């Protein structure tokens, strides 16, 4: 019962860290569209990377406490 | 962070209208001897260029955000690395979520009963806002009951009056529209005359 | 609301030391051009006074309640007749159940830090008091981080400042005792001449 | 207990949305750097629009999902 | 303790570096004629200074203590023997915690908002810090809507300004670096001009 | 029990709105005892009629009150 | 409940009360419509005050019968 | 549990009143370590006698709690 | 609950150390009042400050004893 609640702390997290991440990655678009270059293309790119580590370690949570649940 | 202002002694308040001028405009201040920059939060796209200007970061310059009226607008500034959080007041969450992270929040007051919920929450260096309203004989009256505090006056500094705020007792001026408008050359010209004048005073 | 004090520019405070002098100088104020007026509750008897003006209202003028610092106090002011509530302060009490009611509440900050309390509560138009205490140069200073606040500054608001109020950005002017005072038909000139001069700003 | 795993079913599959739909920004982040183009750009914002309004349900359905566990 | 102020109607504010010095100036601006002396605590000792000042009680001289920001020390300064204890800010604490003990306690606004919010917890005579920011015209602007609150003006009180400071209608004046710097008998002599120019306007 | 704190709500908002219709009252006859007019006796007879109009509100949400406690 | 509904009597018999006395204000302000006098706005003046005695006298009773049922 | 508890709150008065005229008796002996004088040690004298019965007050105190906690 | 007594047992130990304490310290300050000397100073200002330190170990014991109470 209290591996739960952990649980859900974790994901609450995870989310409002994917969120930001999120906000952060449609404002350096906004940025590229205006002004193209490599260096903006790149963050880009770690930002995607970052967010994809993300939703891994998010799946990995609701997995458990799907686990747990049942 | 206390040693960062105390040696570079000046901060680069940054409002703009779009966001290539504002990168344009740091690039500019940080080639006229100013160290500290903050991008306001008022810029269109301020978390890109906050994330953007870290090539600047390895050169030496110090970056951060500012007008952060939200923890939400805390964290999007720390993901894309902003070195400092200031904000043009007090916010006692901001305050409570930002020190479980370590990062530096320079709060604003205007009043010593702010100033005393500052300290309570543990601030020494606050923001002074807006400066030109209180003067500096606000600082020089601060002394007495509250010698610890620090200040840094934002809100018309020129470069008439930035060596009277020095003679108050600030540990840095946080200089916004005499420094940053105008031809991003202009710009780097108003830099180098600020850090002149205030390495002569 | 907004549009309200957008056209016509213009508040009377009206203070008084009795309720006849209180009516007589409301009629002799709208008698000059200025369609807001505001009775503040200093004013003995001062709902049965917005009650009794009815006439007026009905003519075009729009009155309101100063000086509440109660929430019964709204609520008399309500029942009254008052279109919309005006505090030198602020409070989240008389806020929140005012928001409830649909009343206009237009509180009054000195400080940003206030601001912010007042723009997380939902107020865009706030009172500037005391004005003359901050000057424009405390609007014009709040531009930068703050852009949608508007403000009607009260205090010290003359013929020979009005103009640099209107000039510094703010939606309306509060004055007091530079019209109401006198015998009740040098307000009706006092009102004409403030009345032109603005719209000669 | 039903309506908490009706919630864990809604939620994994948001999930399983968001994920895809990082992948496609992955790849498309990829050809945009080895062959710049504007549609490409526009492209790229309509995805992370999508992605905005996943994350603005997975977080929705997961206040649901505390406040019926609180 | 308000027909102390009424009476004496000057505060002498005491900062030192030193409690033989306090003691000393303390003495010295008691024989100028200044009846009402506060300590602060920021003097090293200063508890100790009030509880040594007794003599001087029993001539007819009020001790209270300053710059009190804690309740402990509100304790440790009613243990001392202070007759009232003055804050730079607003403490809703420290307030409530000092009406049950029935010690008159006079804390510092700044602003309408924390002058409304002393008074709702009862405070009717309060300091006003810093008194060189706002002005006499921020006690003529709150004389209207706050026609009950007497104000002690304190910071940046001269000989010249004292009148004008009266004029506008304070209770008391608190002086502090104006009256206490120099030797103890420069003290003595200016205190015996401010009580003299005091008595005079 | 519930029903009955429903109405000992509903009889605090009459009575709230009551005291501040009173003092309206009293500060009204106090204007007309200066200054005795004509709209001003209207005006005290509609602000009456609507204290008679609360006054049966109240009493007809009590007996409300009194039949359920009973 | 003894106390619930001693109270219950006590406010009942201060509604009756004041009902009365605002029937006596509506007849005297008529009164007065049709022909003004000084005693006759003394007396308004003295049964308003009476009347705002009553509305105290009732809400101390309804805030401690509230304070009992809860 | 009611007296305990109470007690408690009773020594937890006392031991405030004791911390701070403590603090008092420390800045007095500094201050009469810089500069002597004989009032200095007629206060102290006094202070230290305020400690003692302040000291026996707490005793008396717990004694009473002791007695009753078993 | 053997904690409570143990904590109670703690406080009387510390309780008769400061009372010592306080009795050697008015013995000294006596002795110092009828012959002055500036070492006799000093070992006042010593036992003051370990009367302090004192203090701050009864008030640490009987925050806990407190908590475990309520
Ligand atoms: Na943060
Ligand atoms: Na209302
Ligand atoms: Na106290």
């Amino acid at each position: 019962t209290d591996e739960l609640l952990r649980l859900a702390k974790e994901q609450a997290e995870l989310l409002k860290e994917i969120k930001i991440l999120v906000e952060l990655i449609a404002m350096l678009v906004k940025v590229i569209q205006k002004d193209p270059s490599d260096e903006a293309l790149k963050a880009l790119a770690e930002l995607v990377r970052k967010l994809k580590e993300l939703v891994e370690d998010m799946e990995r949570s609701m997995k458990e406490q799907l686990y747990i649940i049942k | 962070m206390e040693e960062l202002f105390k040696k570079h002694k000046i901060v680069a308040v940054l409002r703009a209208n779009d966001a290539q001028e504002a990168r344009e405009k740091a690039l500019a201040v940080f080639e006229g001897g100013v160290h500290l920059i903050e991008i306001t939060f008022t810029v269109p796209n301020a978390a890109a260029v906050i994330l953007l200007l870290s090539f600047l970061k390895e050169k030496g310059a110090i970056i951060g955000a500012g007008t952060v009226t939200s923890e939400e607008q805390c964290a999007l500034a720390v993901l894309s690395g902003a070195e400092f959080i200031v904000s043009p007041h007090l916010d006692e969450e901001i305050s409570q979520f930002c020190k479980e992270k370590g990062v530096f929040y320079m709060p604003g007051v205007m009043t010593p009963t702010e100033l005393v919920k500052a300290m309570k929450l543990g601030h020494t260096i606050l923001k002074l806002f807006p400066g030109e309203v209180v003067g500096p004989q606000f600082v020089k009256a601060m002394k007495g009951p509250f010698p610890n505090v620090k200040f840094v006056p934002t809100g018309g500094v020129n470069l008439d009056n930035v060596c009277e705020w020095f003679k108050a007792g600030v540990l840095a001026v946080g200089v916004g529209s005499a420094l940053v408008k105008g031809t991003p050359d202009e710009v780097r010209e108003k830099a180098k005359a600020f850090v002149e004048k205030i390495r002569g005073c």
